[PDB]
Formats: C-alpha cells, structure tokens, sequence
C-alpha cells in the first residue's frame, strides 16, 4: 500500500524493497597502538629545520 | 552490382518450366530479451543510510526508473506469447509416420532428448551461447513449454492443413493436404500425384541439407546472439560505471563517510547520486528503446505464425523465394526459426504463342493457361507447369470475330461433342 501510495490494490505481483534487504550489517573497532604521538617534540623544538 | 541479363522478350515468345523443385528455408526471428530489475536504492546508495536520505531529496526518481523496467520484463513474456500461443489444443502425431515418403523425423520432437526438442531444435539451443542491486528474471515460459508448442503446432500442420487455424483439427491423407497445397500455387493437382516419389525425396534431401547448414556454421544465428549480448553489454557498463568519481574524491562511498564532516559529505555524495542516477537513466532509456524495436519483430513473428504456418501465402516473398507451399516452426533461445517450403520453378522451354484463335470467323480464347505451339500443333499449357494439350472448346470460350484481338492466328479447335453424335 505505501510502496504504490494507494488503500487499495488490484490482483497481482508487486516489486518492493523496505524490510531490510541484506541481513545484519554493523561496524566498530580499529587496530592497536603503543603510545601517544611525539608532536610535543617538533611543535616545542628549539629552532625548527630550514 | 550483379550480373547482367537482357530478357529475350518478344510479342510472340514466351518460356514455359518443364520442371520444378521443392526448396526449404530457413528464417530466423528474435522474440525477447533477458527480463532484468534494479533497486535504484540498493545500486546508487550501498544501503548507507545517509547517501538513502539525500536520495529522498529527489522524490519519484527511483520508483519511476523501477516502474519502467517492471513494464518492459511484462512484455518480454507477452511477446512470447503472442508468437507461440496460437495453438489452442496440443496436439499430437500417431506414431506411424506414413505421409506419404516426406519423412519429418528431424523435426518432430526426438524422444531421446528429456527436454523434448526435435533435432534441429537441439542444435540451435548450442549453436548460441550482473550482481549488485541489478537482476534478471527468468522466463514465465521454460523452454521445453515452447518446445510443446512447436509440437503442436508441427503436429497439427502435418496431420490437418489449414482446417486446426480456422476451426477444430481435420485429419486428411498428407498426400492429399500436398494436392491441395499445390491448386493453391495454380498447378494442378494431378502434377503432385503423377509426380509423387521425387516430390518427397527433393522434400527430404533439403531437411537432410538444413542440418548440415546448422551444425557446420554459427555465422546465421548471430541474429540471435545479438540479443544476450547486447543486454550482458548493456549490465556489464552499468555496473562499470560505479567505479567513476563523477566529481567526487572517491567512488567508494565508505571514504567520503569514514574520512568527511557533514558539510563536505553532503556536497561530495550528492556528486556521485547525481552520476549514479544520471547513469541509470541512460540504462532505462536505453532499455525502452531497444524493447521497441523486440516488440515490432515480435508482431512480425505473430503474423508469420499466423499466416505462413497455420495457412498458405498469397504474398509473394513474405515467405522465402519461390511459391510458398507450407511452413514449419522450430523453438529456439530468445527466439523463433521458420522452415519455409516453397516451389520454384526449374527448366524454361521457349514456346511460339498467341492471345487467342480463330476457328471458323469464331475468336477462342483459353479458360485458364496459355496458347502454345512448338511450331505445328497447337496446345492450352497451365501457367507454371508444362502440360500440353490440345486446344477444344470444352477448354476454350468464345467472344466476336477475329478482328478484334491484336495478332490473332488460325488452328481448328477441336469439339470433343462430334464423334458421338457420328456414333
Ligand atoms: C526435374 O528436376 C529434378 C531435380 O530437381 C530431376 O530429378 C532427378 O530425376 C532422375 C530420374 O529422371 C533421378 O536419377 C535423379 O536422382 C533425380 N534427382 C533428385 C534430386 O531426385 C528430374 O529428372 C527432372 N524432371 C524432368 C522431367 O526434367
Ligand atoms: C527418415 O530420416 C531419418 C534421418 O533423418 C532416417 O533415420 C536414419 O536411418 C538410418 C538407416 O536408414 C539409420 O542408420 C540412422 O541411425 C537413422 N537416424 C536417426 C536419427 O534415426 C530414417 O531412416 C528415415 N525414414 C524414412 C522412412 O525415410
Ligand atoms: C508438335 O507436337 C506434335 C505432337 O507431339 C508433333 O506431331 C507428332 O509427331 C510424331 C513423331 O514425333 C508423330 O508420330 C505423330 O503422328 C504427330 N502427331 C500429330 C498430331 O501430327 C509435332 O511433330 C511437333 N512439332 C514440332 C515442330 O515440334
Ligand atoms: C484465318 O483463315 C481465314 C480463312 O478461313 C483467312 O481469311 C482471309 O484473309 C484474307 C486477308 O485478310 C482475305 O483476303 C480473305 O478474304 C479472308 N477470307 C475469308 C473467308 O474471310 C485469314 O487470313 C486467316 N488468318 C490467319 C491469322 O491465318
Ligand atoms: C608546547 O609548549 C606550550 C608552552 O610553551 C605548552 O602550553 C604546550 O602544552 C606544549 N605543547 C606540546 C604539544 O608540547
Ligand atoms: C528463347 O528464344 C529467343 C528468341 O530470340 C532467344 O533469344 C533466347 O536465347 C531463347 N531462350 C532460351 C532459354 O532458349
Ligand atoms: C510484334 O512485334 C514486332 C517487333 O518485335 C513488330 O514488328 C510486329 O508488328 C508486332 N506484331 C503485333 C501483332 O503486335
């Protein structure tokens, strides 16, 4: 009935796609790390490189 | 061009065949092409719920494209029908296969095979030869269904003429279905009779050939061919296409989504659904136009059918080369293959003629055929078959003086009344 915006509907076959139509998906997660990041020693370098 | 030719016309010539010859051939037709669908949804988004809702901002793009795809693969099956559905009984031949020496035995349905195709039907199945969103539907007709009506409709033409096209099934003699086919081309029925064992072995020695000419060589049924490959053409670039950027910095969605804020998303992804769905409406428009051009041969199939099988022709080569006697259908992929069998006239003699004859002051003109003379004697000849006979006034009628006909010439008509009165 939404699929062909109508109440009412006549004998036959109709196409849809609603009702999810691949089973279940879902993401999360990544790959590991060691330490925090060393911006700290150029960003409070002393004299920075040419 | 050709080769040349001045026709040696002259107002008293004219060629006459001794001798004829039963031709087959083979016609080969397309019917319909791979039903196919696609959720636009599930092809321009992945199922990212965020590309889903700006594909909302669009309306009924995507329920339109969906619709006329479903309207097309409807009338693939229609067409289907419309060629082999018109015959409203299946029928079937008794086992003994005596007509008459034309042996059909290639053509009928081979019980051998466990889908029950013929012979013939069982070359063309082999002499021919996708999944992202996209789809193809399978025929409402299997392919031995269709091999069922090209029985019927083979077994009914063998066993009962034109009578199962205009009313019920009426069996008659092959021989004598032949005779009648023959009056229909205006040579007289006594020919086929007098004439009977070559008939059938010209008849036959041409089955024989045709499966030659389709097992040595593919190159006829390219006709067909055309069709799956034009739509595995059509599928393969339509899915190609999800690999452009179209302006975008990727054409894999999950990038823009993992790498982008909602400001800069919002404008990149609207990039790719603008090419996405510009890309699938060339598809559709392409499928549209394309099953317009199946649907006009489909009704061609239809009137072949209808008129060539179910009948005989009176239109000159819309069923082969030569006098059309008779046709057979044969089941094939996407398609349809005619056998015509036709008459060709075979030998010419040259012949003296004239218009009419005078008699005693009375001008005789021929109730059917042609004045000839072989230069002493003068004879009525059926048009397309030559069959001399003398020239009487049970074959003739009259109409004024001489002098009225353009090149008018004298014999004695003969009347076959005389020698009984002398009795
Ligand atoms: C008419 O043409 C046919 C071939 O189209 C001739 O048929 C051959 O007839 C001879 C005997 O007369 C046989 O030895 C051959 O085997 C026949 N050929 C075939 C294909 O069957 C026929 O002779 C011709 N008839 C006339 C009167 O010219
Ligand atoms: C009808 O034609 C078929 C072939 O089209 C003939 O069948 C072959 O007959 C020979 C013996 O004459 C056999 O060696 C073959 O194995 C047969 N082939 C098949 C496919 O059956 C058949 O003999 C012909 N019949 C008549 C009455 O003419
Ligand atoms: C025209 O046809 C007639 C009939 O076939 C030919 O006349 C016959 O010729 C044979 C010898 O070949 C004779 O035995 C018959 O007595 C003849 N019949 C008649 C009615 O005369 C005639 O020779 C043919 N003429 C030409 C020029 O071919
Ligand atoms: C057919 O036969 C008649 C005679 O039976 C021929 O008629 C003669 O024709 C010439 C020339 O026109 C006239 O001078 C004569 O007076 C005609 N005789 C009669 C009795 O009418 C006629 O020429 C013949 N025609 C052909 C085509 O052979
Ligand atoms: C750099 O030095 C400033 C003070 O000069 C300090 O506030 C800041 O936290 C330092 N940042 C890093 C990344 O070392
Ligand atoms: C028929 O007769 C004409 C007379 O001029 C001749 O030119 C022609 O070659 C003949 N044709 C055949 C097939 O004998
Ligand atoms: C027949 O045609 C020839 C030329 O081919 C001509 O000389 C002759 O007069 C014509 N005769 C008739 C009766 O038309």
């Amino acid at each position: 009935k939404c699929t062909l915006k109508s109440f009412t509907v006549e004998k036959g076959i109709y196409q849809t796609s609603n009702f999810r139509v691949q089973p279940t998906e879902s993401i999360v997660r990544f790959p590991n790390i060691t330490n925090l990041c060393p911006f700290g020693e150029v960003f409070n370098a002393t004299r920075f490189a040419s | 061009l050709g080769a040349e030719n001045s026709v040696a016309y002259s107002n008293n010539s004219i060629a006459i065949p001794t001798n004829f010859t039963i031709s087959v051939t083979t016609e080969i037709l397309p019917v319909s092409m791979t039903k196919t669908s696609v959720d636009c949804t599930m092809y321009i988004c992945g199922d990212s719920t965020e590309c889903s809702n700006l594909l909302l901002q669009y309306g009924s793009f995507c329920t339109q494209l969906n619709r006329a795809l479903t309207g097309i693969a409807v009338e693939q099956d229609k067409n289907t029908q419309e060629v082999f559905a018109q015959v409203k009984q299946i029928y079937k031949t008794p086992p003994i296969k005596d007509f008459g020496g034309f042996n059909f035995s290639q053509i009928l349905p081979d019980p051998s095979k466990p889908s029950k195709r013929s012979f013939i039907e069982d070359l063309l199945f082999n002499k021919v030869t996708k999944f992202n969103g996209l789809t193809v539907l399978p025929p409402l007709l299997t392919d031995e269904m269709i091999a069922q009506y090209t029985s019927a409709l083979l077994a009914g033409t063998i066993t009962s003429g034109w009578t199962f096209g205009a009313g019920a099934a009426l069996q008659i003699p092959f021989a004598m279905q032949m005779a009648y086919r023959f009056n229909g081309i205006g040579v007289t029925q006594n020919v086929l009779y007098e004439n009977q064992k070559l008939i059938a072995n010209q008849f036959n020695s041409a089955i024989g050939k045709i499966q030659d000419s389709l097992s040595s060589t593919a190159s006829a049924l390219g006709k067909l061919q055309n069709v799956v490959n034009q739509n595995a053409q059509a599928l393969n670039t339509l899915v190609k296409q999800l690999s452009s950027n179209f302006g975008a910095i990727s054409s894999v969605l999950n990038d823009i989504l993992s790498r982008l804020d909602k400001v800069e998303a919002e404008v990149q992804i609207d990039r790719l659904i603008t090419g996405r769905l510009q890309s699938l409406q060339t598809y559709v428009t392409q499928q549209l136009i394309r099953a317009a051009e199946i649907r006009a041969s489909a009704n061609l199939a239809a009137t072949k059918m209808s008129e060539c099988v179910l009948g005989q022709s009176k239109r000159v080569d819309f069923c082969g080369k030569g006098y059309h006697l008779m046709s057979f259908p044969q089941s094939a992929p996407h398609g349809v293959v005619f056998l015509h069998v036709t008459y060709v006239p075979a030998q010419e003699k040259n012949f003296t003629t004239a218009p009419a004859i005078c008699h005693d002051g009375k001008a005789h003109f021929p109730r059917e055929g042609v004045f000839v003379s072989n230069g002493t004697h003068w004879f009525v000849t059926q048009r397309n078959f030559y069959e001399p006979q003398i020239i009487t006034t049970d074959n003739t009628f009259v109409s004024g003086n001489c002098d009225v006909v353009i090149g008018i010439v004298n014999n004695t008509v003969y009347d076959p009344l005389q020698p009984e009165l002398d009795s």
